[PDB]
RNA sequence: UUGUGGUAGACGAGCGUUGUAUUGGAGUUGAAGUCAAAGCGUGAGCAUUGGUGGAUCCAAUACAAGUGAGAAUGCCGGCA
RNA sequence: UUCUCGCAGUCAGACAGUGGGGGAUAAGCUUCAUUGUCAAGAGGGGAAGAGCCCAGAUCAUUAAAUAAGGUCCCCAAAAUA
RNA sequence: GCGAAACAGUACCGUGAGGGAAAGGUGAAAAGAACCCAGAGAUGGGAGUGAAAUAGAUUCUGAAACCAUAUGCCUACAACGUGUCAGAGCACAUUAAUGUGUGAUGGCGUGCGUUUUGAAGUAUGAGCCGGCGAGUUAUGAUAGCAAGCGUUAGUUAACCA
């Protein structure tokens, strides 16, 4: 029913049905990718990871974020430099909990 | 990107309690109280919906001072006029108002805030066993 | 419905205008004349040319019923201002800007006006999105 | 003495908060019906029953 | 060749200004003050978003040390107990387990608590 | 520049004790009488010099990707002067030779006069001696009508 | 694999404006201008649609510059 | 960090520790030698601080372990003897 | 661009020598709005002409500062370089995008240029908006890069066509 999965390296609490959104994966959409890493799945949690608990997830979307500006400025001294920052992330959906 | 946590929308489980000063001291009652009324113990604590429960002091007159700080610690209050610094011993805030003595104690607990007036609002205090505050039905816990 | 007046180039500051039109908006026809044809203000026989013209122009021009008329918008915009030199002391001068006022003066028989103000403007804003989404089509179509 | 700082477009209205205007109060002659503002005199010179002026 | 300059200022300026929209009276009608408070307001972005990493750490060590407090154990020991036990859960997923499933986040204190390490 | 332009020598506001900024003229550049500070000048020279060597090598290589290629049929002197002058019989000639719009050039070594009486209406086509055709003309033309004699005069002049 | 704070300063790579030369293209079935919108870029910047507007303008490669405005108690005009 | 060539900017410095001169073992004084920082450098500690301590900011992440410093409340975090 | 596109060395300033501006665009064609209504009238609202009258003599296009009106949100116990990160509730629906408008509340937060060892500065410069406003040209020298021609090399200046 629940599942404590890390991706990239956060850790994210997921339901049956839910969709969360992590970092990029260079996968394409409408796949079904195999999450590795579980913490706690059910009532059984393992120390360091759960063995041959896999989370069953489908890739959604792979969009990007809002648009974010880094301008650096250093008061009364010449410096005005500025950047623009669109990070990619992906949408997946949970499946199935492989036992 | 991550999930997002969740926080409660104004969600008001503010509840009504009784405590009795009958020897506890100013610090360590202050404290307390302060924790207890921002709701700083609650499980979840979300610092801006002031998700903390009323609080009524009884026997304010009863708390104690430890030391010789009854007679060798001054309350300081100025007006915005010349020479208006009024001050005032342990044993006389004691004695005349001991429920001001406590309510500045747990004031000065709180952050400096626009919350802090409603929270300083909550506090109910009494310098003797009587209370109009029985309405409420609040709950007693100790040392509180 | 809007039946409406306009006045180009009254003597009259816009400052010292709006403090009389606000005594005005939102009333009934012959309440409205009553109030501005007794008081003692010099921007109060001029607006009142100006509503009498429109009640005029809304029952005769626009074929209006006359009872139920009421001032829908009553405002004085800024009007072209005349620059003159003051002659001040000791050789220095000063500009005096002589003010003036386009007055408006807007009734109308419905008391619902302002919804309608908004359909043409939802209208607007309405017609640039689907023109966005027929861009869309074409575009993916080739 | 002159202001250091310019005063903004909403200390102005705020100041002219209080320059609002008051409407007269008006009565209706109890001969020709025109209102006029009350306590003096209609446009015909006719106060109560008592003719003052002669006709405008 | 008398160059004329006309649709490059204004296009350069009311970008600032469309930036600086939503902001008290002449902070977003002058360009120049609403370049300098677009400036300003970058910084404090970039500042925050630092300070924002911070603060929801300790927004999830304060929910899980109060919670804790109500079960009689202590955060600086709930910490230690967990490396000797080798799990590794984020406070904030500790803390959303606290909120949303009470007796599931009370497994994990129960094992914790007198399990052996390892 | 400010020295040019018409205006008073004399400083308009004195240096001092005025609420006004220090001037020295009314036609300053950041005046709006206007003294422009360097601008254009009509001095200019504009010109450049290229190696005569370097000249023939450029020519040399124009002359090599443009001949034997299409669009540059050989011409001779029958049709110089069968033109009759008229350019109606050369727009039927372009017509046939399906160059109407290409800029073809007709490099010519006589100066025929018949030739030179049509291809003047048209603002395409043109003809120049092998002594006024240039890099620039010869690589516009697209196509181009050469003289045989014109072609031997070609080689001579390479040496 | 080693790196990427930065003023004076050195070096390298680019954007944008106007015009000219070669190519192609759009335009009273609506160009430039101009306003608005919940777009695209690492940055100068670049698009799409709609309103207004009534006749020129765009893309590529080169060339030539009166070529880039926030400050000078700067000049002029307007308005607080 | 040596040699050759092109283009510079800099010639008003400040403070802290250490060894001295002038001053009175006074100065946030002045003049030197040396180690660092600021100048041209944000972050954390010092309540607030250019120069003290911990360190060196490519951007995003509501991930984890730590340095100086700290764990009654403000304000994140402790208990025993 | 000549100071001067208009009747400009005019208006205007000064006893005088002298100094010295600003100001262009209706429409293809005046067909320049007869007539009606209100008003003392200008004028405005209709009518009419016109493709267009929101092209009407105020006459191509019409930017910002500035002044008013209004849908929606918020605001009268509140210490504020006015923003930023979180964040309810309210109201809508888009260049369909983990959407947009406002922001009860929490954490953090002393502008921009200049010149200084050091400026939030009780140092300085700017009231705001728009336009204009400061590394050029001619003739030579050195150095980098690149091309042409080369070992009795390389290259022309004036002038002529
Ligand atoms: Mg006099
Ligand atoms: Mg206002
Ligand atoms: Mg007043
Ligand atoms: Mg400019
Ligand atoms: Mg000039
Ligand atoms: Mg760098
Ligand atoms: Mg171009
Ligand atoms: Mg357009
Ligand atoms: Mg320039
Ligand atoms: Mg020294
Ligand atoms: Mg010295
Ligand atoms: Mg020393
Ligand atoms: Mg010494
Ligand atoms: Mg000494
Ligand atoms: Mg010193
Ligand atoms: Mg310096
Ligand atoms: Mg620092
Ligand atoms: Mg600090
Ligand atoms: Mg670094
Ligand atoms: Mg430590
Ligand atoms: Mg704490
Ligand atoms: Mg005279
Ligand atoms: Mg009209
Ligand atoms: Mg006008
Ligand atoms: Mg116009
Ligand atoms: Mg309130
Ligand atoms: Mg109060
Ligand atoms: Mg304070
Ligand atoms: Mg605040
Ligand atoms: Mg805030
Ligand atoms: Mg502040
Ligand atoms: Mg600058
Ligand atoms: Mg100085
Ligand atoms: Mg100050
Ligand atoms: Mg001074
Ligand atoms: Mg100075
Ligand atoms: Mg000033
Ligand atoms: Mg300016
Ligand atoms: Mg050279
Ligand atoms: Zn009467």
């Amino acid at each position: 029913m629940h599942a404590i999965v890390v991706c990239g390296s956060k850790q994210y609490l997921v339901h049956e049905n839910d969709t969360f959104f992590v970092e990029k994966l260079e996968a394409p959409v409408g796949k079904e990718i195999q999450l590795d890493k579980v913490l706690m799945l059910d009532e059984k949690i393992g120390a360091p990871y759960l063995e041959k608990a896999r989370v069953v997830c489908v890739v959604e979307k792979h969009g990007l974020q809002r648009k974010v500006n880094v301008i650096k400025h250093i008061s009364q001294k010449h410096h005005l430099k500025k950047y623009g920052h669109r990070q990619p992330y992906t949408k997946l959906k949970v499946v199935r909990f492989v036992h | 990107k991550t999930s997002m946590l969740t926080k409660e929308q104004a969600n008001k489980r503010r509840q009504w309690y009784i405590v009795d000063a009958a020897g506890l001291v100013l610090g360590k009652l202050a404290v307390k109280a302060a924790d207890l009324i921002r709701g700083k113990n609650k499980v979840d604590f979300t610092p801006n919906q002031d998700c903390g429960d009323y609080l009524i002091i009884i026997n304010s007159d009863q708390v104690v001072l430890t030391g010789n700080k009854k007679e060798n610690e001054f309350w300081y209050h100025h007006s915005q006029y010349i020479g208006g610094i009024k001050k005032v011993s342990g044993r006389d805030m004691l004695k005349k108002q001991s429920d001001k003595l406590v309510y500045n104690a747990v004031k000065g607990m709180l952050p400096d805030n626009r919350l802090s007036r409603r929270w300083i609002t909550k506090v109910h205090v009494f310098k003797g066993d009587k209370h109009n505050m029985e309405a409420q039905k609040p709950t007693t816990l100790n040392w509180s | 419905m809007i039946a409406f007046a306009k006045q180009f180039r009254v003597r009259i500051s816009p400052q010292k205008a709006r403090l009389v039109c606000q005594l005005i908006v939102g009333k009934k026809t012959a309440d409205a004349q009553n109030i501005l044809s007794n008081t003692p203000k010099k921007a109060a026989t001029l607006i009142a040319k100006l509503l009498n013209s429109a009640i005029a122009n809304a029952t005769n021009n626009h074929g209006m019923n006359g009872d139920a008329l009421y001032v829908f918008e009553c405002v004085a915009n800024q009007g072209p201002s005349m620059k003159r030199t003051i002659p001040r002391a000791k050789g220095s001068s000063n500009m005096i800007t002589k003010r003036s006022s386009n007055l408006v003066v807007k009734l109308s028989d419905n008391p619902n006006e302002r919804q309608e103000l908004i359909k043409q403007q939802k209208a607007l804003v309405k017609k640039r999105v689907e023109g966005q989404q027929k861009a869309k089509m074409a575009r993916q179509k080739a | 003495a002159v202001q250091q700082r310019r005063s903004s477009k909403h200390r102005r209205d705020k100041r002219r908060s209080h320059d609002a205007l008051t409407a007269q109060a008006l009565s209706v002659c109890q001969k020709c019906g025109k209102k006029k503002l009350f306590h003096r005199v209609c446009s015909c010179g006719m106060y109560g029953d008592l003719r003052v002026k002669k006709a405008y | 060749m008398r160059i004329k300059g006309g649709k490059q200022t204004r296009v350069r300026r009311k970008k600032w200004l469309k930036q600086a929209s939503g902001s008290f009276g002449t902070r977003h009608a002058s360009y120049k003050v609403a370049k300098q408070t677009v400036i300003q307001a970058a910084k404090y972005a970039y500042r925050d978003r630092r300070n924002k990493k911070r603060d929801f750490r300790s927004l999830w060590i304060l929910r899980l040390n109060a919670a804790l407090r109500e079960q009689g154990m202590t955060y600086s020991v709930f910490i230690n107990l967990l490396k000797k036990h080798n799990i590794e859960i984020n406070r904030k997923v500790l803390s959303e387990l606290a909120i949303k499933e009470p007796s599931k986040f009370n497994l994990i204190v129960q094992k914790v608590k007198s399990e052996q390490p390892k | 520049t400010k020295g040019e332009v018409r205006g008073g020598g004399k400083k308009p506001y004195k240096q001092k004790h005025t609420g006004k900024a220090r001037q020295g003229s009314t036609r300053n550049p950041h005046f709006v009488g206007g003294g422009i500070v360097f601008g254009p000048k009509p001095n200019r020279n504009y010109s450049l010099k290229l190696n005569k060597k370097a000249h023939t090598a450029a020519l040399h290589t124009v002359w090599s990707e443009k001949l034997a290629s299409d669009n540059t049929h050989l011409v001779d002197q029958n049709l110089f002067n069968k033109t009759e002058g008229k350019t109606k019989v050369m727009m039927q000639f372009l017509k046939s030779a399906k160059l109407l719009d290409k800029n073809v050039l007709f490099v010519v070594n006589t100066l025929n006069t018949n030739l030179e009486q049509s291809t003047s209406n048209i603002k395409n086509v043109q003809v120049k001696h092998l002594d006024k055709v240039s890099v620039r003309d010869l690589m516009l033309a697209n196509a181009l009508l050469v003289e045989k004699e014109v072609l031997k005069a070609l080689e001579g002049k390479f040496k």
